[PDB]
């Protein structure tokens, strides 16, 4: 690793990922984790985050401009 | 309007819109404002003689130790000089930490703001594990001392391979580490808490998870929060005192 | 100025349509009573103090 | 009172010994803990009709880091140092052959003397000080935090670890007394250590501009 | 109390019960009868009479109670007024035993061999207003009180180690004169503090202001009973002192900044900055 940025997902990163996953589900994104009879995109997105199956990589910008790439599975939910 | 620009970066350094650093760590502790809670050190306030007696953990009597420890554990402590030396070492280190606390505060008030309260969790642990005060602790004394050291190593506010970055984390956790040593001192654990070895391990895990949650998330705008927070007290203040 | 302090404070009187404040003695002379005693009697009814 | 003036001179000398110690110049242990009675016997009871003449109070100290580097402090009988008198001090400094030098002023130095000081910026530099300010020590005051000199290599380490520019670190003005007392070179970073209730300690870096 | 009297400012008008001008051509003339007995002993040895004798006499009466309150002696006042005036002013004083305290002043005889009348009046008025006999001009009055609060009381660590608070008399002075008070002997520089932030910047330094500002923010918030975390207070002083100079939170302070022209455009100085950009 050797990265100053925290391995755990930041609260702001968690909010954006959940919003993005919910946005994809409403559009008609294929579900990595099957919904438990849920018509609400936000509810499915939270279960997908717990599963960590979401296909999202987050790029973190350092002051020097170095970029850190973290997979959703690698990131640890803040809550 | 003036403080809205100030914000915390990914490296956790608070900076202005110009990006000039305002603080290396947010709040000088790099921890969330809500997470810190008031706790009593209970080291500086008691007299030196009272502090020495409280943490002495003397094995010479062999009867006070027998009351606070299981028969197998106390005989093992007497059998090995090294185990006794470790018990003496923690007390000596605690005395140095107490002198550091006196340097930090001339008043030396016990009250301080720290992220995790060990006492509240220990009380919850005693109820969960149904710990009995009459029963002597089943946890070996050296294991209690090693557990405090392991927890301090696990929690790092700043992680840097280069020297002075690791030292910065030690300064950030210095107050918490001194409180951790006094609360989890082997003499104190055996004398009153009598916590089981599993309960102590559970407590160490609980503190680590809460401490990681305590660290402030990067990208927060600290300046905007600070300016609005000051306004609410200003309204309470009378126009003419 | 110490010389100004030694003479004492001057009671300049503001009047309508004047560029700068006019001293009471000058305005009193303009009204009349040119003699110093006449100006003094209006300013102080009793000279006992 | 002439005797009170001698007491003031002792306070200035004791603060000067602390001031070079903050710079890192070697200082005699006795001078750091010098008492008024010892100073009064050593230099004379009173300046008027007495051995002290605002002269011979000059102190020469050699830097611990560099033996050749030395600091010399000049005391003037005149309340404001004359333009000619500073030139005489510069000639004495030329014999000393030390770039570092200090001047203590009883009152306020003439502006023309300051103009002479600025032109010779590269060598034989002089730092103006006020004798009244030297009566007390700024470092001893509780409100002033600890100041630690940092080498350029040490300054590079902090910048590299947190990816901060020298400009990013909070700036400290040259005019404030603590910067002058330490005599940190402009553009250098001086570490400030202040106790924090939340963490128990904090470290911040100040860049002199 | 004696140190408080030294700190408190005193002037000639306060010490003198009254000041009067009399015409005495010679000490023997004795226009005022009471001064003659002490004057006669002074008359036996003539001083400064060789060149000429002064026709105009300035007579000063000092209340004993005023001298006792300020711990000031007429003889010390006479020597200090003579100093810095050369031979222009000559002062003679009554014996300490005599109940009345009188200072007799004769104008310089050298000039005889500015109208002398108004010159005597001008010297008398100028000295009374600007005497600065004792104390600091900046501080009008000094008050002595003992503080109940433990923090104000001196705090020491005992051999037992229990913290001990000892009550010490403290002085409160109107106005701000931090540098002069610290210069005065038997005064603790570390304990003494000045409310004015600018005074702290001039003597203590910028970082001392940063610590003082955090303490001031905590003190004002504590007074209304509200609580604010240390982090918020620390940030406000740190951003203010980040420049290294004291800056007020005002439009002019924002105008002098490294911020871009669009921020200045949002600050109502858009026309000038955009043309400059």
């Amino acid at each position: 690793q050797k990265r100053i940025t925290t391995p755990y997902m930041t609260k702001y990163e968690r909010a954006r990922v959940l919003g993005t996953r919910a946005l994809q589900i409403a559009m008609c994104a294929p579900v990595m984790v099957e919904l438990e009879g849920e018509t609400d995109p936000l509810l499915i997105a939270m279960k997908e985050l717990k599963a960590r199956k979401i296909p999202i990589i987050i790029r973190r910008y350092l002051p020097d401009g170095s970029y850190e790439d973290w997979g959703v599975d690698e990131l640890i939910i803040s809550d | 309007k003036s403080m809205e620009s100030v914000m915390v970066k990914y490296d956790a350094t608070v900076r202005n819109s110009i990006n000039q650093v305002v603080q290396l760590r947010y709040g000088e502790d790099g921890l969330a404002g809500e997470s810190v809670e008031f706790q009593n050190l209970a080291t500086l306030k008691p007299s030196n003689k009272a502090f020495e007696k409280k943490f002495r953990f003397d094995y010479t009597n062999e009867r006070a130790l027998r009351r606070t420890l299981q028969e197998d554990l106390v005989k093992d402590v007497l059998s090995n000089a090294h185990i006794q030396n470790e018990l003496e070492r923690e007390f000596e280190r605690m005395r140095e930490d107490r002198e550091v606390l006196r340097v930090i505060f001339p008043t030396g008030d016990s009250k301080v703001v720290l992220p995790c309260n060990l006492l509240r969790m220990i009380w919850n642990a005693q109820k969960i594990f149904h710990i009995n005060p009459r029963l002597p602790s089943d946890l070996h004394p050296i294991k209690v001392v090693e557990g405090v050291k392991e927890l301090s190593k696990k929690l790092v506010i700043v992680n840097g391979d280069d020297p002075l970055s690791r030292q910065a984390q030690e300064n950030a956790t210095l107050l918490f580490n001194i409180h951790l040593r006094s609360t989890l001192c082997s003499r104190r654990m055996a004398e009153e808490f009598r916590l089981s070895g599993e309960a102590f391990d559970w407590l160490l895990g609980e503190i680590e998870s809460k401490f990681n949650q305590a660290i402030a998330h990067p990208g927060e705008m600290v300046g905007a929060l600070a300016a609005q927070s000051l306004g609410e007290p200003a309204t309470q203040m009378t126009l003419n005192t | 100025g110490a010389k100004k302090s030694a003479i004492g404070q001057r009671i300049v009187a503001t009047l309508p349509y004047i560029k700068q404040e006019v001293p009471i003695i000058i305005v009193f002379r303009a009204l009349g009573f040119v003699s110093d005693r006449d100006i003094l009697e209006h300013i102080i009814y009793d000279f006992e103090d | 009172d002439d005797e009170e003036e001698t007491y003031r001179l002792w306070k200035i000398r004791k603060t000067i010994m602390q001031l070079c110690h903050d710079r890192g110049y070697l200082v005699t242990q006795d001078e750091l803990d010098q008492t008024l009675e010892e100073f009064k016997a050593q230099f004379g009871d009173k300046p008027s009709e007495g051995r002290p003449r605002r002269t011979d109070l000059t102190v020469l100290v050699a830097h611990n880091d560099d033996p050749t580097d030395q600091m010399f402090v000049f005391f003037p009988e005149e309340p404001k140092v004359g333009i000619k008198t500073i030139k005489v001090y510069c000639q004495r400094m030329q014999e000393e052959n030390i770039t570092r030098a200090l001047i203590v002023v009883q009152q306020g130095m003439t502006p023309s003397a300051k103009q002479s000081l600025v032109d010779m910026a590269p060598k034989y530099i002089l730092e103006q000080f006020l004798q009244q300010e030297l009566l007390i020590n700024i470092t001893e005051h509780e409100l002033v935090p600890e100041h630690v000199v940092m080498t350029k290599e040490e300054v590079t380490e902090l910048l590299a670890r947190y990816k901060l520019r020298e400009n990013q670190l909070p700036r400290i003005q040259a005019g404030d007394p603590v910067a002058r007392y330490f005599g940190i070179k402009r553009g250098q970073v001086v570490k400030i250590i202040r106790p924090s209730e939340t963490a128990g300690r904090y470290i911040t870096y100040r860049l002199v501009q | 109390k004696d140190i408080l009297c030294r700190l408190e400012h005193t002037t000639l008008r306060k010490v003198t019960a009254n000041t009067a001008i009399y015409y005495d051509p010679n000490p023997q003339s004795t226009v005022v009868a009471e001064d003659q007995e002490w004057v006669n002993v002074y008359y036996e040895m003539p001083d400064f009479d060789v060149a000429r004798i002064s026709p105009w006499l300035l007579r000063v009466e000092l209340d004993r109670k005023h001298m006792t309150d300020r711990k000031l002696t007429m003889e010390q006042i006479a020597e200090k007024i003579n100093a810095g005036f050369g031979d222009d002013l000559n002062c003679i004083f009554n014996d300490d035993n005599a109940e009345k305290l009188v200072l007799r002043i004769r104008i310089m005889n050298s000039d005889e061999n500015m109208d002398d009348d108004v010159f005597l009046r001008c010297i008398e008025s100028n000295m009374l207003t600007d005497m600065t006999l004792q104390g600091i001009e900046q501080i009008s009055k000094v008050y002595m009180h003992l503080p109940q609060t433990d923090n104000k009381k001196k705090i020491i660590i005992t051999e037992d180690g229990e913290f001990k608070a000892l009550q010490e008399w403290i002085l409160e002075t109107d106005g701000v004169s931090l540098m002069r008070v610290l210069s005065e002997k038997d005064v603790d520089p570390v304990r003494t503090t000045s409310n004015d932030i600018v005074e702290i910047f001039t003597v203590l330094g910028i970082e001392a202001v940063r610590k003082a500002l955090e303490r001031e923010l905590y003190h004002v918030i504590s007074f209304d009973g509200s609580y604010v975390n240390y982090r918020h207070l620390a940030l406000l002083c740190d951003t203010m002192t980040c420049r290294g100079h004291l800056m007020a939170i005002t439009r002019h302070g924002v105008n002098r900044q490294d911020t871009g022209p669009l921020m200045k455009c949002s600050f109502e100085e858009t026309v000038d900055v955009l043309m400059e950009a």
